[PDB]
RNA sequence: GUUUGACCUCAAAUCAGGUAGGAGUACCCGCUGAACUUAAGCAUAUCAAUAAGCGGAGGAAAAGAAACCAACCGGGAUUGCCUUAGUAACGGCGAGUGAAGCGGCAAAAGCUCAAAUUUGAAAUCUGGUACCUUCGGUGCCCGAGUUGUAAUUUGGAGAGGG
RNA sequence: AUGGUG
């Protein structure tokens, strides 16, 4: 309990080889905001909803010059339904 | 190939609800990765993981059609993450609108402030293997479909998936309320790795009620 | 239609003569008729009414009863119809026997058995102790069972007949 | 649909009849049965203390009758419960004494 | 005794011999009629074990369902004979296009069942037609009838518990 | 605990029954596979992998038991 | 031995003894099951797991001696009532929908089967028939019945012997 | 809407 020992080596043991390679496989970025700022009322949903609805923006945005950049792209397509 | 690869069990206890069911539709057909079993103590999970041979497991406990308790880790060594869902909002809610692609790989937001304790970034790890979809696949399809997020609210910490419209977007999820109750050793298994006391077991609550 | 080899292992039954040998020994033996219980008991009910006892002998022939001197083990030879109206009932009593090393024998009919026991029908009848006189008329016959029916029919317990 | 019971009046009446009757044959006997002593569940109530069902075939030896005669001796008697309390125990031993003590029986 | 070796047995009905031995008996059914006779248990165990004496009164009918079930073929054998009382039932055989049940039932007015206090019970008027309204084995399970919390539903009724558990009721001094 | 009784007679009757198809396969891909699609397939035709206990062992030990 | 007989299966009888249907249907047990309307004429819900319909009994029916509740110093078949309570929970978290244990009290009741051999004995039972004391008894004869009638036991145990 | 007489 309350073990950062264990929880060390098994940040050792468990991660994946991202260290290892490009942005490819999870596609998880690690933003700027800790959005425990700007809430002003936990009881408030939309106010981190706004929070975190620019957060998967902004995410998504710089992520489109990742997967503009990684050559291939974000957006759905609209040719095709299944 | 590719380096990423990842399988993931989806077995539930018994007591099944809508609530139970309706998330186990959605989060069955989120993982185009994972095998989809009928429902079942603590053991055989792992071996589980030897027969149809998968590298990520996932539990979700009932309690008196209540507690849900997601067991979380990658058998046999794990390590688990033992958690308890509150406010489940799944994809089938009125006001969720979408329509995704099937097996899609998402693009995942998440905070920065889980660093911050190595927990937070086990769970992190722990999730990106299992929930997120080695690109690609098989069954998917290429390009992207939806976002993923998660982070902390008084470490009770939202994930949530919006539909991309080409960026705008509308939450398809399923808005989901996190908590870590307790880390063990492996895969289901030893003593408790780490605790947080923040959490009040709904049973224990009711503990404290019949005292006046 | 191809039948299982536990099945099959009737219709494999005692020839005319060795069937012809048990019923010259069972014919000894037919328990006693009802009539004949009124006789006894009454004679007696006027004797001690006004004016020692050897074991009584019969074959024992409760299906259930049977049965139930096997896995004792009790019995010594036992009959068994190859025509049981539910076949079901004595399906295991070959393999059972088998395993206990108890002389079965399948003797065809359950009229032909059920004549002997003053009922309409058996199944199964058979016996363990027996009086003294054909006592070695038994050891020859379940002798003769042994060696007609025991020995070269081994083969039944595979061969799905039909 | 809306049942209003304007016999309340009567129908305890009726029920005062038929413990009436039910006294008219039974005379000597007391219309009832002995039962035990018993302590109720649920952190709320646990301090009160209740009637029971009946009282146990243990309670029922240790008091120096059997059940099969109990029953027919005005006891009531349980099969399905426990005895645990020594207390609980205690006291319905006891009642069962008293109550031997005091009865009588008639002979045949 | 055998039915402990009976049993033991029947709960095996993928077996090979059960294969045959059902295979042939399907066959020999389906050439007769639907609600055909038997004076014979197929399976004496679920014979005894539901009940079957062998003795005068009792009367195996044999039923054939298309495909509640169980019940239908209470029903049509309960239409048929009307002076005799259900009693229970079971499951033989199933054809592909049928399921094949055996009923045992109890002859009221025989007066050897009118003796035997076990089974003379069965005589009093309010059986009549047990099976219209799902007395039985099954018959209260589809009611959904027994102990627990797995039922609130019913353990009197649902029309009952919905009739008394919606309306009001108003004491003489109010409440 | 059970009488020895019904130990005989489960063991024999499952001798003299025959094996239905299931068991047949399993044993099948036992002598051939093994375990591996055994459980697999066996779980997948029954309950669950308690029940895959069950049967799986119970095959193997009939094949050493068929000796 | 080409006869003869037993058992099975299935028939048939203007043979005897029975028995079922219809009427009523307040109540109760099942199956089926709408719309007005409410809620925005709404796809949910609602109205309603109702009404009309079909099947079946009784003076009650139905339910009933835990594969129960519980989580505590434990209660102990059901049904009903006051109460928990408009509480938990369900809620386009909308109309609104909506419980159960505990507690008080009425009335209180327990039990049968199957699963071990009667083996030194079917000890059981229908019917017929004669007489009698007839809502029945006894003698006799068939018949059922050993593919199991009677006794013993139902985990609250139990059995055999001493 | 339900069930009925023409």
């Amino acid at each position: 309990v309350n073990n950062t020992k264990a929880m060390k080596h098994a940040l050792e043991r468990v991660q994946l080889p991202w260290k290892k390679h490009s942005f490819q496989e999870h596609q998880s970025v690690t933003s700027e905001t800790n959005t425990d700022e700007h809430i002003k009322d936990i009881y408030d949903d939309t106010e981190r909803e706004l929070a975190f609805y620019k957060q998967s923006l902004d995410a998504v945005l710089v992520a489109r010059d990742e997967l503009k950049r990684l050559k291939v792209p974000f957006k759905r397509p609209l040719d095709y339904f299944a | 190939q590719f380096m990423n690869k990842q399988r993931t069990l989806l077995i539930s206890s018994r007591g099944v609800n809508y609530r139970h069911r309706h998330l186990i539709q959605d989060l069955s057909g989120l993982l185009p990765h994972s095998r989809k079993e009928p429902k079942l103590d603590l053991q055989q999970l792992n071996e589980i993981a030897e027969l149809y041979n998968c590298n990520n497991v996932l539990f979700f406990e009932a309690r008196k059609h209540q507690d849900l308790y997601l067991w979380l880790s990658k058998p046999p060594n794990g390590p688990t993450i033992k958690f308890y869902i509150q406010n489940l909002h799944t994809m089938d809610e009125l006001n969720f609108t979408g329509n995704c692609l099937k097996g899609s790989r998402p693009v995942l937001s998440f905070d920065q402030r889980f660093e911050s304790s190595p927990h937070y970034q086990l769970i992190k790890e722990l999730l990106v293997h299992n929930f997120g979809v080695p690109p690609n696949a098989r069954k998917s399809k290429p390009f992207i479909d939806h976002v993923m997020s998660f982070s902390i609210v008084d470490d009770k910490i939202w994930v949530r998936t919006y539909e991309i419209s080409h960026i705008s977007l509308v939450e398809i999820g399923p808005r989901f309320v996190m908590t870590v109750i307790l880390i063990l050793e492996g895969s289901f298994g030893g003593p408790k790795i780490y605790e947080n006391k923040q959490y009040v077991s709904p049973n224990v609550v009711r503990a404290q009620i019949k005292q006046q | 239609l191809k039948v299982p080899p536990t099945i099959a292992q009737f219709q494999y039954t005692l020839d005319r003569n060795t069937a012809a040998e048990t019923f010259k020994l069972f014919n000894k033996y037919r328990p006693e008729t009802a009539a004949e219980k009124k006789e006894r008991l009454t004679k007696e009910a006027a004797a001690v009414a006004e004016g020692a006892s050897p074991k009584p002998y019969a074959v024992k022939y409760g299906l259930n009863h049977v049965v139930a001197l096997i896995e004792n083990k009790k019995a010594k030879l036992v009959l068994i119809a190859n025509d049981v109206d539910p076949i079901e009932l004595v399906v295991f009593l070959p393999a059972l026997c088998k395993k206990m090393g108890v002389p079965y024998a399948i003797v065809k009919g359950k009229a032909r058995l059920g004549t002997l026991v003053n009922q309409k029908t058996s199944a199964v009848a058979a016996l363990t102790e027996v009086r003294a006189e054909d006592e070695a008329a038994l050891a020859k016959l379940v002798s003769t069972i042994d060696a007609n029916f025991a020995d070269k029919y081994d083969e039944v317990k595979k061969h799905w007949g039909g | 649909r809306v049942k209003v019971h304007f016999d309340q009046a009567g129908k305890k009446v009726s029920r005062r009849n038929a413990r009436a009757t039910r006294a008219a044959k039974i005379a000597p006997r007391p219309l009832d049965l002995l039962r035990p002593v018993v302590r109720a569940p649920t952190v709320k109530y646990n301090r009160k203390v209740r009637a029971g069902r009946g009282f146990t075939l243990a309670e029922v030896k240790a008091a120096g009758l059997t059940a099969a005669y109990a029953r027919t001796i005005g006891i009531a008697v349980d099969h399905r419960r426990q005895n645990r309390n020594q207390e609980i125990f205690d006291a319905n031993v006891q009642r069962l004494k008293e109550y031997q003590s005091k009865i009588i029986v008639f002979p045949r | 005794g055998a039915y402990k070796y009976l049993e033991e047995l029947q709960r095996k009905k993928q077996s090979d011999v059960l294969r045959f031995l059902q295979r042939v008996r399907v066959w020999e059914y389906r050439q007769k009629n639907v609600i055909h006779r038997a004076a014979r248990p197929t399976r004496p165990d679920k014979a005894r074990r539901l009940g079957y004496k062998a003795k005068q009164g009792f009367v195996i009918y044999r039923v054939r369902v298309r495909r509640s079930l169980r019940a239908t073929a209470e029903e049509r054998v309960g239409r048929r004979a009307a002076n005799l009382r259900v009693l229970n039932s079971y499951w033989v055989n199933q054809d592909s296009t049928y399921k094949y049940f055996e009923v045992i039932l109890v002859d009221p007015q025989h007066k050897a069942i009118r003796r035997d206090a076990r089974y003379n019970w069965i005589c009093d008027p309010v059986h009549k037609h047990r099976e219209a309204r799902g007395l039985t084995a099954t018959g209260k399970k589809s009611r959904g009838i027994n102990k627990g919390h797995k039922f609130n539903n019913t353990k009197a009724g649902r029309r009952k518990t919905w009739k008394r558990q919606n309306t009001l009721s108003l004491w003489r001094y109010r409440k | 605990a059970a009488s020895n009784r019904t130990k005989f007679v489960r063991s024999l009757v499952r001798e003299i029954a025959g094996l239905s198809p299931y068991e047949r396969r399993l044993i099948d891909l036992i002598r051939n596979s093994g375990e591996k699609r055994a459980r697999k397939v066996a779980k997948k035709r029954l309950g669950s992998f308690t029940r895959a206990k069950a049967k799986v062992e119970e095959m193997n030990n009939i094949i050493a038991a068929s000796r």
